[PDB]
């Protein structure tokens, strides 16, 4: 099962399988917004479109992106019939959560409320973060996208079996893959297919089968109906071309690749939904 | 609230540490206080962490988050009570109530606790004695995972000068840009020489203090015995050279086997540090 090593700090097998219950425990539904009868999956895409504009302005890490995306997944699909005026709400507050979690030092509450620009204060935000943590029990270590990307990045490129722990991955291939990917989670459609799934659907989209076997263990049978589903937003990453690795100011270079980015995907998507 | 708040027991790393017990079931628990309203940016990142983590990680050797309560501008995290943490103990106590059989079955529980921790994909990053609740049955388990984090395989950088400082490792006081899961292994060498000594193995006053007190025992590191030492960014040249005193008399009382474990545990150079499940087949565990 493990794509992994032989590790010194623990079994190889083990480590695999704690990963692979998390994404089991951890539970999501591509039809949640079917309790809320009046939204539409567009609302969805401006919002976490939106969200990774905030984050590329704070230097956000794509984890902190992630890990809001899926707080607000989890948390809409445990609401209904949620007015289409408190999703900015939701969304900031879910990242203002996924940013104290991630960040050495996350924006302050006031820049939240900033980025609102009047609709949300912070004592909204206060408010709102208590709603969510409590609607999901406080479950917010999941696994996200980006984390299983980083993962098999390192498998793919792994040359210190001593030093698995330490990253050693090509930084281009890493934003290429992560910009399809922030291309597809703008599709509700995405949450049918775990998140290792669509990590490893996305890599072999960039690669080919037999890396995308051994970096992440699937077979062509697990992944087939999401590189299916993945292909439209592929074709239009190739014809729009990818993004070259900024530099962020007061980020060391070789971590420049973990900052969230933001491009105008709200274009792509609408073409890649038209195929 | 449904509680008699007996006393407060101290301080974690946020908030308030009280003993109370249940009306209703008349159990005895802790209380780790939260002041919602004191709190300009609403739940501590370090709560938000801990009852995160504990919700996820359950083991013997591990404090169990019992519930989460929301009451007012307050925020309660209900804890199971232990009746000693491990500083209080070995400041009450003779050496006989610290045996060399004691010790043993302490060390293996931390062990087996962070191991668990670290296949969980965590770091405590504060690993101390007053953090090691003692029952009267003989367990131990890690508490406050409020300094902790998950990490990701592979790991980025994150917080720097973590650690209480006598219990902080090398690398962390040479600025390195990454630590490991070998900083919570370092801790564990220095509690170890600790419960064996019956004080601090480091007591340092400053971060240079600290690094020389460390040095002056295990010997100043080269590139040799920690290959890329002198690339690291709070390294110097000016550092005294020092050499390896030998353990057999910082330890007289530990077995010959024991004396290789600590000695394995305190590696200056991480990549070569034991780890907690290797440690744990150690022959020090099987007599
Ligand atoms: C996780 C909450 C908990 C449960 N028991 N417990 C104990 N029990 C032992 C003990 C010690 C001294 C007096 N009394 O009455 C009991 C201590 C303790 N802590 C140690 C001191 C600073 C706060 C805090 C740090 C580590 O959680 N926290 C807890």
């Amino acid at each position: 099962g493990s794509p992994l090593p032989v590790l010194s700090w623990a079994n190889r097998e083990e480590v695999w399988k704690i990963m692979l219950n998390k994404e089991k425990t951890y539970l999501r539904d591509q039809h949640f917004l079917e309790q809320h009868p009046l939204l539409q999956p567009k609302m969805r895409a401006i919002l976490l479109d939106w969200l990774m504009e905030v984050c590329e302005v704070y230097k956000l890490h794509r984890e902190t992106f992630y890990l809001a995306q899926d707080f607000f997944d989890r948390y809409m699909a445990t609401q209904e019939n949620v007015v289409k005026t408190l999703l900015q709400l939701i969304g900031i507050s879910s990242l203002f959560i996924a940013a104290k979690l991630e960040e050495i030092y996350p924006p302050k509450l006031h820049q939240f409320a900033y980025v609102t620009d009047g609709a949300c204060s912070g004592d909204e935000i206060l408010t709102m973060e208590l709603m969510i943590m409590k609607a999901l029990k406080w479950r917010l270590s999941p696994l996200t996208i980006v984390s299983w990307l980083n993962v098999y990045m390192q498998v793919a490129y792994l040359n210190d079996l001593h030093e698995v722990l330490l990253p050693q991955y090509p930084q281009q291939i890493f934003i290429q893959i992560a910009e399809l990917l922030d291309l597809c989670v703008l599709d509700v459609d995405c949450l049918e297919f775990p998140y290792g799934i669509l990590a490893a659907s996305a890599l072999y989209h960039f690669s080919s089968s037999e890396l995308m076997q051994k970096v992440s263990g699937y077979q062509w049978c697990d992944i087939e109906n999401c590189v299916k589903w993945m292909v439209p937003f592929a074709m239009v990453i190739r014809e729009t071309g990818s993004s070259k690795l900024k530099h962020f100011r007061g980020v060391a270079d070789e971590d420049a690749h973990n900052i969230q980015t933001h491009r105008d995907s709200l274009d792509l998507l609408d073409k890649a939904r038209a195929k | 609230d449904m509680f008699q708040k007996v006393e407060k027991i101290g301080e974690g790393t946020y908030g308030v540490v009280y003993k109370a017990k249940n009306r209703e079931t008349g159990q005895l628990v802790a209380l780790k206080k939260i002041r919602l309203d004191l709190e300009m940016e609403g739940v501590p990142s370090t709560a938000i962490r801990e009852i995160s983590l504990l919700k996820e990680l359950k083991h013997p050797n591990i404090v169990r988050l019992l519930d989460v309560v929301h009451n007012e501008r307050k925020l309660y995290l209900v804890f199971e009570f232990l009746s000693q943490d491990l500083k209080k103990y070995m400041d009450s106590t003779p050496g006989s109530e610290l045996p060399l059989h004691l010790i043993k079955s302490y060390l293996f529980q931390l062990l087996q606790g962070v191991s668990f921790c670290h296949s969980h994909r965590v770091i405590h990053r504060d690993l101390k004695p007053q953090n090691l609740l003692i029952n009267e049955l003989g367990a131990i388990k890690l508490a406050d995972f409020g300094l902790a984090r998950a990490f990701g395989v592979p790991l980025r950088t994150y917080t720097h000068e973590v650690v209480t400082l006598w219990y902080r490792a090398p690398e962390i006081l040479l600025g390195s840009k990454f630590y490991t899961t070998a900083v919570d292994i370092w801790s564990i060498g220095c509690i170890f020489a600790e419960m064996v000594t019956r004080k601090a193995l480091f007591p340092g006053d400053s971060e240079i203090d600290q690094l020389f007190r460390i040095f002056r025992m295990l010997g100043t590191p080269s590139e040799d015995t920690w290959p890329g030492v002198t690339q690291l960014p709070d390294y110097k040249g000016s550092f005294p050279k020092w050499t390896r005193k030998g353990l057999e008399e910082i330890v007289p009382n530990l077995e010959p086997e024991g004396r290789d474990l600590l000695m394995q545990l305190l590696q200056y150079d991480p990549s070569q540090r034991i780890t907690a499940k290797t440690a744990l087949a150690h022959p020090y565990f099987s007599s």
